[PDB]
């Protein structure tokens, strides 16, 4: 999972083009993870409404891409950089680690949907690496 | 699975829209580039060294198109993908022993390509039905 | 393929010799400890805070033995495990929506505890049979 | 994935106790990988015999536990530590990642079976983490 200089450069270049859509990406991605993978909904069950484009999905999606924005900031050491987010997801919430891959996948789909021209195979390998690193670093506080 | 009519017609809708000559090569190439271990199964398909070379590869490209024709066959058989896929399953699982996680991973690659291509036509509803569909296909392959 | 005689006799033998109150609590508790997110499903079971507590947890011990009797049901019905397991399937998959990889995990904690228990008796061939049985139950549960 | 101080001593102590049976753990775990999970035979098909205790499995089982020892000594940097073998597995041989979890499992089983009293839940958790960090190290050169 170690990210190369090429991976970091690629992810940061991609983030430079996409980041003004970060709220829309997060919203569209959370929405889809919950509808397309309904088993993730058990984590959000206290929410009034979990449906695509709803008030809570939009508010939370911003937060979630704020977390990805945070990781792009911390890309040299995600392990420390996402420590608080690990505490919350792994230790408090006990999110099953299989769901991180799902949200990662949903984010890549929405980025590809939104920026088809930007999202080459090359952007795709490095963003997928970065997302795995994000996913590992979020798993730090299980055990 | 237990398809509603809306899912049947969404799924048939997706594959009526797609040009498989464009989608197939892209999706398979992307699988090989993003998950290079899958290159192991394609030693006979010539040049896989760099990315630029993967995309330029006519044997990989044609094989991506056959994978879409494979899928299309599953859309013709939505209530019996198992039976319709038996020989594909003998081929991927009994002969080649592709780990089931790989079918998942090319499924994902395909959904990423289809998403880039369809733009606003790739609704939430569309992906829900598309994934239900790929989940039947990968279970049939394994 | 499906069950060879030698296989059904290995599986019958494991479960006839098995000291449930020993293997069940151990495996379940090992699983909660090694894979802590599985604790999420056990909020009703009281003190899960340390591994010491998980190990001393009486509710967790009872449930570990209940797991093992749930396997005995597949043991008695080796040819019809899918049907035998449909209600446990609905319970595990359609109500609790446990990711199918956890079943694989617990079946792993259970293989390890059984291996530690049996020692020289957990031959290679016993492991082949047990894992083929476990693969059949986890598929049944999903 | 990252190892705690507690994790590294545990694995050292346990490896302290069980090193003397290295060649036999390797050979039994490898022999068990290939028989219980026969999909794994593809990578070893050039061997004249893959059966449990055969010469190739004993010889190789020896090298695998060789590599395990290295990891133990290398435990503060498995990435650099296992650079070469990752190159061999992940780049040159293209071994599918799903396989590293199979062999890891087979090693904890044989270890449980041989050292049932030292193979405590505490040990398991650290050994499992460690074998995962080795898996991840080995996966470095895929992409
Ligand atoms: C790319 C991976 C992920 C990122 C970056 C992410 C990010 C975040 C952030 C930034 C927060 C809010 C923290 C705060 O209040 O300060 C959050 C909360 C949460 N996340 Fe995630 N998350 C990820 C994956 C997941 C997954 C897979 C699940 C469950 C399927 C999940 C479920 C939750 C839940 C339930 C909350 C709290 C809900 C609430 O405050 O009402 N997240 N996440
Ligand atoms: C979404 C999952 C997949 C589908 C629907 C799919 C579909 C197909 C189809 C339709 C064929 C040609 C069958 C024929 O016309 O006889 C094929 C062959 C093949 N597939 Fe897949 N496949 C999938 C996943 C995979 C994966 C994950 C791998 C491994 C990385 C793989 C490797 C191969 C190879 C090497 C061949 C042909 C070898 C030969 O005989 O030249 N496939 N697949
Ligand atoms: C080897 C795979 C597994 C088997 C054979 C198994 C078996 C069982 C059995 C026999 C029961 C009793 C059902 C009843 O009373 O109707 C049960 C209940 C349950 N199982 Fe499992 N299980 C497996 C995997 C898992 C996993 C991985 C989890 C959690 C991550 C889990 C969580 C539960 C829960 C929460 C209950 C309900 C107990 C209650 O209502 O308090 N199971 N399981
Ligand atoms: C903990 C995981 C593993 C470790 C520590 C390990 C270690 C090693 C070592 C030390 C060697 C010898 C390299 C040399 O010749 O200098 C080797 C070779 C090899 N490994 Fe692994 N290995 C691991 C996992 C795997 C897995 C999961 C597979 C595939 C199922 C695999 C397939 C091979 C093969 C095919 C060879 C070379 C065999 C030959 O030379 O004929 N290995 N490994």
């Amino acid at each position: 999972t170690t990210l190369s200089d090429k991976d970091k450069s690629t992810v940061k270049a991609l983030w430079g083009k996409i980041s003004k859509s970060a709220d829309a990406i997060g919203a569209d991605a959370l929405g889809r993870m919950l509808a397309v993978y309904p088993q993730t909904k058990t984590y959000f069950s206290h929410w009034p409404d979990m449906s695509p484009g709803s008030g809570p999905v939009k508010a939370h999606g911003k937060k979630v891409m704020g977390g990805v924005a945070l990781a792009v900031s911390k890309i040299d050491d995600l392990t420390t950089g996402l420590g608080d987010l690990s505490e919350l997801h792994a230790f408090k919430m006990r999110v099953d680690p299989s769901n991180f891959k799902i949200l990662s996948h949903c984010i890549l789909v929405v980025v590809a949907k939104m920026f088809p021209k930007e999202f080459t195979p090359d952007a795709h390998v490095s963003l997928d690496k970065f997302l795995a690193s994000v996913a590992l670093a979020l798993a730090e506080r299980y055990r | 699975v237990e398809w509603t009519q809306q899912e049947r017609s969404i799924i048939a809708g997706i594959f009526a829209n797609l040009n498989y000559e464009d989608i197939g090569p892209k999706a398979l190439a992307r699988c090989l580039i993003v998950y290079p271990w899958t290159q192991r199964y394609f030693g006979a398909y010539g040049d896989l060294s760099t990315p630029d070379a993967i995309k330029g590869n006519a044997k990989i490209a044609a094989h991506g198109v056959k994978v879409l024709h494979g899928l299309d066959r599953a859309v013709k058989n939505m209530d019996n993908i198992n039976e319709a896929y038996s020989e594909l399953s003998v081929l991927h699982s009994d002969k080649l022993h592709v780990d089931p996680d790989n079918f998942r991973i090319l499924g994902d690659c395909l959904t990423v390509v289809i998403a880039a291509n369809l733009g606003d036509a790739f609704t939430v509803e569309t992906q829900c039905a598309f994934q239900k569909f790929l989940a039947v296909v990968v279970f049939a392959l394994g």
